């Protein structure tokens, strides 16, 4: 956020939520980061650079992070048509 | 009557025979003087009713597994029963068929052999 | 699948499900299995897609590669049939074991010594291991698991669709997730026949 | 009945965006909450709309994102002579820096910010943030 | 005579890094939303800035058929002036060592605020970013913005952790039974609570998701460390 500089206040800057497009806060012990692995997809084997994702409590605890984390791999890979 | 062992007992009991398997007779008296050896009660008559346990124990590690303590060979054959058993060495019996409505999944999914076809009768508990 | 046909499910494999009966799932259904499910037979029984299976299976096994210590993936099964299984996972691929009773407060307490702070779970049927389902949502653990059609989903984010009711669907399920993280990160890769078999990760089934 | 139609329209998709959705339906297709949802799209709260025709009055379909927290309406309609506005923003907005009292006038439906500088006031409608 | 302290050995993976310093503020923990696990940790970054203010040392006691038998139950505020504060309940069999429990709890609890500007920016935040409330079953608060050098306009009790919190300006209000002050306060708590976790247009764009410290520094945890 910015002031009458543009300097930068706000002691950490949160992170948002992949699927839900909010905010998690200092305390939400439900919410997790998942990090799928890449590979070169030549010989299938395992290459370094990782996917890294990031899932709210709240869609976790009803049940819809499945399909959330389905989706978000479906718009990438590796998922083709399911 | 009542003379119901404590947890004194019991835990002693066990620790005893885990890491003094060998010593270990069936009769009374042998089993007390090794207790005596291996470790020192305090009193007389808490030793003759520790070793009457370990003696009434003993008799069951004979059997089957028990569920409180520990042996070696019993988890030799716990290893010799989980790592194989004799009932199978193939997979499950290398060809097994499978009736339709499965076949058209495998259809649709570059798959065309080994199997068999019965279209058994409507429906459930009908 | 990603990669054209060298990740993609062979024509062998087609008959190790088939022979294991996985493919076969439960009456009751949930409307969080309605896709993983393709039709229903002729009879009280709702055939599970193989394809849809697959998939599932590939990036599962890719998160349990992306961690960069292998002793802290924690699985966990305490059905009877999911015991002899999950200990050759773990003895195999480094990972750390948790057989029959979980005994609660062991990824939220200070004292008991058999704490531990893992990063994934691998989990049998949720409805055995509902309590460190539970426990994971409070120290912000990924969770993996085997479901089934009448499985709810609820404190899992990813689901690899199974028949597990007590069967060798569940040891052949097993031996496939640690043939594909060796896949990528081992050198038993080539794709051509690994020297383990499913013949041990199935149930001990009391012998004569 | 269905007194209002834009009263109605606007607390689905405001019980919709809480519980985690991207589509939604609203029916019947009013223009008026046609002109709304197209100064709340360009601040940037939902994405494009699609209409959907029949001959009864339409179908209209959204997508949306979780920037919205709450749209609002105000009813019955009152005038404002902008003097008066000071005293309604206050009490409808988390904050001077950020969010929008809609509201109508002869020079079209429009947010507040905008009518003060054509000095139209008018009949308001809504809020959101 | 004898001297050197040895105090706080981790048993918690949180509390190792922190010890060997690799982790260099408690702001990357909040990011990832970690519990913290010890009371120690947040007693290393800090530690010459943290008071404490006793609120109430409140009496309960229950029934039995020897008569009574008494428990005090105190709370106890914390808070730097830099905006991080906390706030604990405790109850023992006597006073002092209820009091020393709740320090302890309070600082475990810590927690940071957003502070934002009024109409207008000239540096340095003031005030409270949005109007926000906190309800704990039949209080609640609303802490409204205000321009500067009002003070704040509170009652008593919700005016020590405002305060502590470095909002030093606020107009508020409450509703129902503000009697019974444990309800009050940590309502107050609650609504302090919710400024990281009310969306601004601010913070739209997108984060990066950089890679947590539990995966960058697992490499020294690979002895026996857990």
């Amino acid at each position: 956020m910015q002031s009458n500089a543009g300097e930068f206040v706000d002691l950490y800057v949160p992170r948002k939520c992949s699927a839900s497009n909010r905010i998690i806060g200092a305390k939400d012990h439900a919410s997790i980061p998942m990090n799928v692995a890449e590979v070169d997809k030549v010989t299938g084997r395992f290459n370094g650079q990782s996917k890294t994702y990031a899932i709210c409590g709240a869609i976790r605890r009803m049940g819809e992070s499945d399909d959330s984390i389905l989706r978000l791999a479906k718009s990438h890979g590796i998922v083709s048509q399911n | 009557m009542g003379r119901v062992r404590t947890k004194t007992v019991k835990k002693a009991a066990r620790v005893i025979i885990e890491k003094y398997y060998t010593r270990l007779g069936n009769d009374f008296h042998t089993n007390k003087r090794v207790c005596e050896e291996i470790a020192i009660i305090p009193s007389k008559k808490l030793r003759n009713k520790i070793a009457g346990y370990v003696t009434h124990l003993m008799k069951r590690i004979q059997r089957g597994p028990v569920r409180g303590i520990s042996i070696k060979l019993q988890e030799e054959e716990r290893e010799r029963r989980d790592n194989y058993v004799p009932e199978v060495s193939a997979l499950d019996q290398e060809i097994i068929e499978v009736d339709p409505d499965t076949k058209e999944m495998l259809k649709l999914l570059d798959f065309g052999s080994l199997s068999n076809l019965q279209v058994t009768q409507p429906t459930v508990g009908m | 699948s990603g990669a054209l046909d060298v990740l993609q499910m062979k024509e062998e494999d087609v008959l190790k499900f088939l022979a294991a009966g996985t493919h076969l799932g439960g009456t009751n259904l949930d409307f969080q299995m309605e896709q993983y499910i393709y039709k229903r037979k002729s009879d009280g029984i709702y055939i599970i897609n193989l394809k849809r299976t697959w998939e599932k299976l590939l990036l599962a096994a890719r998160a349990i590669v992306a961690i960069e210590n292998p002793a802290d993936v924690s699985v966990i099964s305490s059905r009877n049939t999911g015991q002899r299984a999950v200990l050759k996972f773990a003895a195999a691929t480094g990972a750390t074991p948790i057989a029959g009773r979980f005994t609660p407060g062991t990824f939220t307490n200070q004292i008991q010594a058999a704490f531990r702070e893992p990063r994934l779970l691998v989990v049998t049927d949720p409805r055995a291991d509902h309590q460190p389902l539970t426990e994971a949502s409070y120290v912000n653990l990924p969770t993996i698991a085997l479901c089934n059609t009448d499985s709810p989903l609820r404190y899992v984010d990813i689901a690899i669709p199974c028949n597990n009711k007590g069967a060798h669907s569940v040891g052949l399920m097993w031996w496939m997730l640690a043939r594909e993280v060796l896949r990528m990160r081992g050198t038993i890769s080539r794709e051509h026949p690994w020297e383990v078999m499913p013949d041990l990760y199935f149930y001990r089934d009391p012998e004569e | 009945v269905r007194m209002n139609v834009l009263a109605d329209a606007l607390k689905s998709i405001n019980n919709a965006e809480k519980r985690g959705k991207r589509q939604v339906l609203i029916r019947p297709c009013s223009k008026v909450i046609v002109r709304f949802l197209t100064v709340m799209m360009k601040h940037g709260y939902i994405g494009e709309f699609e209409i959907i025709d029949d001959h009864r009055a339409g179908k209209i379909v959204v997508n949306l994102t979780g920037r919205l927290n709450k749209c609002g309406v105000i009813s019955p309609r009152f005038d404002v002579q902008l003097k008066d506005l000071e005293k309604w923003q206050n009490n409808l907005l988390p904050s001077r820096q950020f969010g929008f009292i809609v509201l109508t006038t002869s020079a079209g439906i429009m947010d507040h910010e905008e009518a003060r500088r054509k000095h139209t006031g008018g009949k308001i409608l809504g809020f959101f943030f | 005579g004898k001297a050197g302290d040895k105090e706080w050995l981790p048993v918690t993976k949180l509390g190792r890094l922190v010890k060997d310093m690799k982790i260099k503020s408690l702001e990357e923990i909040y990011l990832f939303s970690l519990p913290i696990k010890e009371s120690e940790i947040i007693d290393f970054f800090l530690g010459a800035a943290l008071k404490d203010k006793v609120l109430k040392i409140m009496p309960v006691q229950k029934q039995t058929q020897a008569g009574q038998r008494t428990r005090f139950k105190a709370f106890v505020a914390i808070g730097d002036y830099n905006g991080h504060v906390g706030l604990g309940m405790k109850c023992s069999k006597e006073v002092a060592t209820a009091i020393r429990g709740a320090i302890i709890l309070a600082k475990l609890s810590i927690v940071p605020v957003r502070r934002g500007y009024w109409g207008n920016k000239i540096g340095k935040p003031h005030t409270v970013r949005c109007k926000v409330t906190g309800r704990c079953g039949s209080v609640l608060v609303r802490l409204i913005p205000a321009p500067r050098g009002t003070g704040i306009i509170s009652a008593p009790v919700p005016k020590k952790l405002l305060l502590m919190a470095g909002i030093d300006d606020c107009y508020t209000s409450a509703g129902g039974c503000t009697a019974t002050l444990g309800n009050f306060a940590k309502a107050t708590f609650d609504a302090i609570s919710k400024t990281y976790s009310y969306l601004t247009p601010d913070l739209w764009k997108e984060t990066v998701f950089t890679k947590s410290p539990y995966q960058e520094f697992t490499d020294h945890l690979v002895k026996t460390h857990t």
